């Protein structure tokens, strides 16, 4: 079975940059190779077909070259909508086989998060659990530090983070942090705070609330 | 031209059998086209499962040829995938696809349906409001304690599409998924606009409209 | 008035006051018939046409292949085999290849190797049958000058047609559609909107992948090998590659074949030939020895010489005594006015009773000098004319 | 161990304890060199390759046309003319056509007619130059049995290379890259991912539309006429139609040309030929007359006959007294054990000090019956062998 090796695995480039993704086949495939763009949540879309052939509905900034064992997808001028993960597929030999994929991220001017905080709803309290939610909206880069403080007690091991995929227009990331407490232990305290450290911040941002207010 | 939609149970018992169907519209399934099944484990790459021509002729991936069967129903214009003796390694998003007629690779794709392999059973989610609190304001919905994935969540029946962020779900000790969907609006609109989130969990057939109020 | 500009023009003279005259009608050609005490007429084979043609056979001339699979066997270990070997969506090839310890076999010798690949036809050409039931010749008749024009349809199943010509009565046609062109050894081949008539055997000998008739679902392609070459047999595999499009090749192979065109669903041919018998007993000069035109004509154009030596003139008439007989002749001596040469447009007639009507005449001048004379007495027109033969 | 399965295998014997031996290295072939008191070696020309090839000229072999315009002139009214006549995006043709009163002219004769049509090339083939600065031969050396393998790069600008072989010392190569294949009368032609080496004149004579080099913006196509035929000139117009794709035609015209392949940007050829001088003074048997292996061997496979009459055997050794000298010979008489035939794999050595190691030997049996003998004394192995010559 022909193995397809893409390089690199991941890649960070600024808007306007020239991006070169390479694909190598363990055996000769002639030019029966295709390139696909997979945006997150969606199915992959064909960019290119017989190693060279630009497909309809696809901007001319995408181009493919190579043959035999060595191929190249070049995207000439990077765009925010080009944040994606790109695959190569050989179909010269049964069975057709994909490369590991190459993730293309974007570099942009760095921006600070909009921090928000949400107390447990009484509706959720009715069922014996309390979820406190901190939100970090539209920031760059990905790195961020959210610490939870219950009555100025530094929390750990009782929260979970989740991050959105990179925005395809403003190239930003968004983050949610959820502190979970039993209802009982939620009533046992009164000041709930969320502290956010980001390179776009000149000093940590704290958003907080007092129970029942 | 043509539109492909997958459908099947999103949960399968270990050693059970995965069944999926692809419904093709806009064009006949009897055109000069090969139809494929492709899959993608979460956070990983794509794996070609198999292939069928309307003559019934099939080609399967050797890595899993002993376990797949692919078939066609011209009557309903669709084609199907059976995958037997599943393990957690079969946990993936499944796509049906079409080849073009110059034998060229996938020129059309379905939406993709997630199928999880687990001895756990499905549980519908609970929806809670994330209320705004006294420039621009933020609010959301907490979709908590469900299985298996995914949940989809829209706002105002899809009419609020902007500034929306639905985060990927995290897994908890309970082995249940939790998720939050979020949106920023003008503060001025807070009292003069109703905001409802529409939470959808297909394996449990759950549909919840939740109002988020100050 | 037709035929004048036509390069392929025949001149057929009648016989006495005889019934018939034989003519050969070719495509893009014209026949001018002249008989004494008859209006001169023009016959033209305008269009040969063929409808309802049946697809006999199609040939693929451009294809693509992908997804090849191979099976190989060690020496003394049998014949190689793939499921797709007999699958009609695949093209395969069996061969032998050197095997030894180097590539998995425990003994040094020829091993069996089969390679199959998905096959898809991009473009094809189609050969259709031509049956004389749908063949149809279109013939146009036009009185020489002036419903003085008719169009008739001669078919192999109705080679006899009659055409009325207003006050000139009618003409009759009995043609031999058999001796026209032989379509029992011919196919109508179309390829990328180009169309030829080809010979049946040549068409059958065309070494391209083929199927009969264009049935629904999936055409079964015979001889797919013809568009696909297998190369460089290794121990466990073998490279497959399509030949190019064989379109230009076919076009080159059709350099000297009869070319045709399409029109809707109907083929239109231009290799015209048709023997015909012209019946002229019911044909008549407008049967009235009219009064000669009294008023004066004028040249709307200087008289011009046709490719055949004859001379076309056009005159405008200033009288209202129409219908009247046009006075037209040629003379060398302007005293005796002895009529020389003749008139192709025989016994010309102004038929319109309103002044400033126009008339075309085609005259057949003698060699050397002569005078084209049109009119009566004082206001008659003269025009000097030389005919240098060639 | 290589070369055994290779059909195109040469056997070159050394000379005395001499310095050099001459070899001819062909593609897909192998040379086995044997010299007395030398380890047997294998030379193989693996890949000829050409990088950085310069586009000399491109030929269009598939095109399309549309939007034709015509200009016609009456007889004696000059030359027909269109603006697009000299426009590089158009293909035109001047001709003459019959004119008369029938089609607007006041006199009967030849008129000038020009027809132009937009021209667009769909597909093209490209001929690139080959300069010996980017030519590169890849040669693989492998000791006969056992860093005992090396790969060296012989270029026309560096035809001398040396390769070390671990405890066997080193070999030296002085090749003539000139007498290899002539690339000053050859172009690298590519057409739809198919690749040939063709002759320069033949390439220049190719009667297709062409441009030099593939510059940016818009390529200027010479000789567009070559892909476009003009037909059926009427008075005011003229039908234009493309020929087919000339791809298959070219492929057919290349039936017997050297075929090559692509790899990334680098061409890879398979028409290998290379004269070489093998320097063998620094080559050595692992320089230790080791103790003979004491323990017993066993056949991991039944001894097999190569295409060249020689016999490959593979044995597993049960001793830990490695490194040790393998006892291997052939004998007809099992009493005197007189050594007959020889060893291609000369002076075989177990180099691993762990039991159950494997070793391949290639022996060169005499004709008729003989015994393959491997081991010492009681536990020595024998194997009956017949060599029927052919």
């Amino acid at each position: 079975d022909i193995v397809m090796t893409q390089s690199p695995s991941s890649l960070s480039a600024s808007v306007g940059d020239r991006v070169t993704i390479t694909c190598r086949a363990s055996q000769g495939i002639r030019n029966d190779l295709g390139w696909y763009q997979q945006k997150p949540g969606k199915a992959p879309k064909r960019l290119i077909y017989a190693a060279s052939s630009l497909q309809s509905g696809v901007p001319s900034r995408f181009s493919g070259s190579g043959s035999g064992t060595e191929f190249t997808l070049t995207i000439s001028s990077l765009q925010p909508e080009d944040f994606a993960t790109y695959y190569c597929l050989q179909h010269n030999s049964y069975p057709r086989t994909f490369g590991q994929g190459t993730k293309v991220e974007i570099k942009r001017t760095v921006a600070a998060p909009s921090v928000f905080i949400f107390p447990p709803s009484d509706e959720q309290l009715k069922s014996g659990t309390a979820s406190v939610v901190c939100l970090l909206n539209n920031f760059y880069p990905r790195e961020a530090k959210v610490q939870w403080k219950v009555d100025n007690a530094l929390q750990s091991g009782n929260s979970q983070e989740s991050v959105t995929e990179q925005d395809s227009k403003d190239s930003t990331y968004s983050l949610s942090s959820t502190l979970t407490l039993s209802k009982a232990d939620y009533e046992k305290h009164k000041v709930y705070a969320c502290e956010v450290t980001h390179q776009g911040l000149s000093s940590p941002v704290t958003k907080s609330f007092n129970r029942g207010e | 031209q043509v539109q492909l939609q997958e459908s099947g149970p999103g949960l399968v018992k270990p050693s059970g059998t995965l069944s999926l169907t692809c419904a093709v519209s806009g064009g006949s399934i009897s055109s000069s086209n090969w139809w494929s099944w492709v899959r993608q484990p979460p956070g990983k790459g794509l794996e070609w499962i198999g292939e069928i021509y309307h003559s019934g002729s099939t080609n399967y991936n050797p890595s899993l040829k002993s376990r797949v069967t692919i078939s066609v129903d011209k009557s309903k214009n669709q084609f199907s995938l059976k995958l037997s003796s599943v393990t957690a390694a079969d946990t993936a998003v499944y796509y049906c696809a079409r080849d073009r007629d110059d034998l060229s690779p996938f020129d059309y794709w379905g939406q993709g349906t997630l199928v999880t392999v687990s001895s756990a059973s499905t549980k519908g989610p609970s929806v809670f409001p994330l209320a705004p609190s006294s420039g621009t304001a933020a609010l959301g919905c907490l979709v908590k304690d469900y299985f298996p994935e995914p949940v989809t969540v829209s706002w105002n029946s899809g009419a609020l599409t902007s500034g929306v962020h639905t985060f990927p779900a995290v897994l908890q000790s309970s082995g249940l998924y939790s998720l939050s969907s979020v949106v920023t609006v003008p503060s001025s609109s807070l009292g003069t606009q109703t905001y409802i989130c529409n939470v959808n969990h297909k394996p449990s057939n759950t549909k919840v409209d939740k109002r988020v109020e100050p | 008035i037709r035929c004048i500009g036509v390069s392929n023009r025949d001149f057929v003279e009648g016989m006495s006051g005889g019934t018939w005259v034989d003519v050969v009608l070719e495509h893009g050609g014209c026949v001018t018939v002249m008989a004494q005490d008859k209006p001169t007429v023009d016959i033209e084979l305008v269009t040969t046409t063929v409808s309802n043609m049946a697809e006999v056979r199609s040939y693929c001339y451009e294809a693509s292949i992908s997804d090849m699979a191979s099976d190989s066997r060690c020496p003394t270990q049998g014949e190689a085999y793939l499921d797709k070997q007999s699958d009609t969506q695949y093209v395969c090839k069996r061969t032998l290849v050197d095997r030894g310890w180097g590539n998995g076999c425990g003994l040094f010798g020829k091993g069996s190797l089969v390679t199959c690949a998905k096959f898809a036809c991009s473009k094809k050409m189609t050969g259709k049958s031509i049956q004389p039931e749908n063949l149809e010749y279109r013939i146009m008749l036009s009185v020489h000058g002036s419903e003085n024009r008719a169009k008739v349809e001669i078919t192999p199943n109705s080679p006899r047609a009659e055409a009325t010509l207003g006050g000139f009565g009618s003409l009759g046609l009995d043609c031999e559609p058999r001796t026209g062109l032989d379509f029992s050894d011919l196919y109508y081949l179309t390829m990328n909107n180009k169309h030829w008539l080809v010979h049946k055997e040549w068409f059958h000998d065309i070494p391209l992948p083929w199927h009969a008739g264009a049935d629904t679902g999936t055409p079964h392609w015979n001889n797919k090998e013809a568009l696909v070459e297998f190369k460089d047999a290794h121990a466990k595999r073998q490279t497959v590659v399509v030949l190019g499009s064989q379109e230009g090749a076919v076009h080159t192979a059709l350099a000297g074949a009869l070319e045709a065109e399409m029109d809707g669903a109907k083929g239109r041919l231009s290799s015209g030939h048709l023997k015909c018998r012209l019946k002229m007993d019911k044909l008549r000069l407008k049967g009235v020895s009219y009064s000669l035109c009294t008023a004066a004509f004028t040249f709307t154009k200087i008289p011009a010489e046709t490719l055949h030596g004859t001379v076309t003139v056009e005159v405008q008439y200033a009288g209202t005594d129409g219908p009247c007989k046009v006075p037209a002749q040629m003379a060398v001596d302007m005293q005796t006015l002895t009529p020389v040469g003749r008139l192709i447009t025989a016994n010309p007639v102004i038929t319109e009773s309103t002044e400033n009507s126009k008339m075309m005449l085609e005259l057949d001048p003698p060699f050397g000098d002569s005078y084209i004379v049109i009119g009566v007495g004082e206001k008659k027109i003269t025009h000097h004319w030389h005919r240098s033969g060639s």
